DNA sequence: ATGTATATATCTGACACGTGCCTGGAGAC
DNA sequence: TCTCCAGGCACGTGTCAGATATATACAT
């Protein structure tokens, strides 16, 4: 109920246009309530209950869970932690074979954490997903990392990425997410790097993220100051400086 | 459930009071089950054959006592009849 | 109360008794012969936990692996006798190498 | 019917399993102790001495 | 340019303890 | 052979070992 469905809306005119989007804003203004409203927006639009899968940090994934549950109750929410009983238990859960979309199903909100990805590169590497939201994505600001290799071996060509800043290495992770989302066009990182800086800079980004600033609401949050507090050392903590310095 | 008959948690304690910080897989403890009574039918025939040979009709402590001097090749045996006279003295003393 | 603490030993009385009655040995059995044969199965037990103890920190490892009394069994000639002529599951080979079969 | 009341209790734990994995002061005073202690009691309009 | 060093931070993963129960070992004749 | 009770078997929950990851300055 605010210019986030106008955006979503912008988010379904690129989706209709076949591109993968970044989503660079930072969180606050319920990023997981607009991601379940694309969600039901695309049900209602062509359909579909089927495969949705929700790649979610461990603490924010009951998060997730209530959220949706409180939220949009109209579909079945499955979790994915627990020992290998319950892994077994839930893999018989999700057996389906039966691709495109399905109504009476019970996989249609599911829900996972980066290491129990990771911990099951033989056993994710079949079925085949219809849509990826990956939230917090400051994880895979490398490209050596092995999450990112399991997460690069899907065949599902749908990358939509949730995170706070993606800004945190402006080197290799710009060219990491832009191949992330059309791994056709970049695979090589020496042509993005030879192809002033800080003029050029911005126009290569500039049809891809969204440009939303914190303060454009009613600033009732509580306007936080930063208030920085200096001191001085103790005398126990003065001669332990020397003593660390004494043997090298 | 069946009520399965097995010395493993002896074995395992006898484990935990010589050797009070060392473990064990459950494998090893159906293998010294297979061992207690295989030794445990091969020492139980032996002296009935015997006591069968002296004809006497019954298992006493000198059958099964003559049966463990003669049965094993040594060592273990030369402990075992003390060990064994000593824990039947401990018994007729209680 | 129990039998096995009257006796002063660990490993249990009434059950190898209880195992001798209906294990068609003798129709008659004496009251200390499931005692003694409680103390030689002790002893047989302690001698070769023993044994895969020293094993085992001799591999430096917390749990006895089979390996282990493997070569806990065959270091001594006493139970190479006993247990020379049994077949043993997943137990290897000893390190034994002829020195004519080495090279020079 | 076997089968369709093995499968019956298989969907139902299955359904508590997946329910448990998805959704599942003051403080008090010393102990006052007293055996064998005489007592002496002060109220508003009596006093006790309880001895021994 | 790259290994690395030494502490994180998550984060599973295999293992030992606190309640029921029933039945067979012990006391007595 | 009559009696009877607790010893051992069965089934749960916490608690120390491996695995990926950050990370930045120093040395080769």
């Amino acid at each position: 109920k605010e210019y986030q469905l106008k955006g979503l809306n912008w988010l379904a005119n690129l989706y209709d246009q076949g591109i993968n989007g970044i989503l660079a804003d930072e969180m606050g203004l319920g990023k997981t309530v607009q991601s379940i409203s694309v969600l039901a927006h695309l049900a209602e639009n062509h359909n579909i209950w089927g495969p949705f899968l929700v790649v979610t940090p461990a603490s924010t994934l009951h998060n997730w869970v209530n959220e949706i549950s409180k939220f949009l109750p109209q579909f079945k929410i499955l979790p994915y932690w627990g020992n290998a009983n319950d892994r077994k238990v839930l893999r018989k859960f999700w057996d389906r074979k039966n691709l495109r979309y399905n109504k009476n199903a019970p996989f249609h909100v599911m829900v996972t954490s980066y290491q129990m990805v990771v911990t099951d590169a033989n056993y994710l590497q079949k079925m085949k997903w219809q849509y990826m939201i990956l939230d917090e994505a400051q994880a895979i600001k490398s490209s050596q990392s092995s999450r990112w290799k399991n997460l690069l071996s899907f065949h599902c060509r749908n990358r939509l990425l949730l995170t706070g800043t993606p800004i945190q290495n402006s080197m290799q992770e710009l060219w990491a997410l832009l191949h992330f989302i059309m791994p056709s066009l970049f695979d090589s990182h020496d042509e993005f790097n030879e192809w002033q800086q800080l003029r050029r800079l911005h126009m290569i980004l500039k049809p891809f993220m969204l440009r939303r600033v914190k303060k454009n609401v009613q600033s009732e949050l509580g306007d936080k100051i930063e208030i920085d507090v200096l001191c001085d050392l103790t005398q126990r903590q003065a001669k332990l400086y020397q003593v660390l310095k004494s043997q090298i | 459930k069946t009520r399965k008959e097995s010395y493993a948690i002896y074995v395992y304690k006898v484990l935990k009071q010589v050797h009070p910080d060392t473990g064990i897989s459950s494998k090893a403890m159906s293998i010294m089950n297979s061992f207690v009574n295989d030794v445990f039918e091969r020492i139980a025939g032996e002296a009935s054959r015997l006591a069968h040979y002296n004809k006497r009709s019954t298992i006493t402590s000198r059958e099964i006592q003559t049966a463990v001097r003669l049965l094993l090749p040594g060592e273990l045996a030369k402990h075992a009849v003390s060990e064994g006279t000593k824990a039947v003295t401990k018994y007729t003393s209680a | 109360k129990t039998r096995s603490s009257r006796a002063g030993l660990q490993f249990p009385v009434g059950r190898v008794h209880r195992l001798l009655r209906k294990g068609n040995y003798a129709e008659r059995v004496g009251a200390g012969a499931p005692v003694y044969l409680a103390a030689v199965l002790e002893y047989l037990t302690a001698e070769i936990l023993e044994l895969a103890g020293n094993a085992a920190r001799d591999n430096k490892k917390t749990r006895i692996i089979p390996r282990h009394l493997q070569l806990a069994v065959r270091n001594d000639e006493e139970l190479n006798k006993l247990l020379g002529r049994v077949t043993i599951a997943q137990g290897g080979v000893l390190p034994n190498i002829q020195s004519v079969l080495l090279p020079k | 019917e076997k089968r369709l009341e093995e499968e019956k209790q298989d969907t139902i734990n299955k359904l508590l399993k997946k329910r448990a994995g998805k959704s599942r002061f003051v403080k008090p005073r010393r102990p006052y102790n007293s055996e064998g202690m005489t007592r002496i009691l002060r109220r508003y309009e009596e006093d006790l001495f309880c001895t021994f």
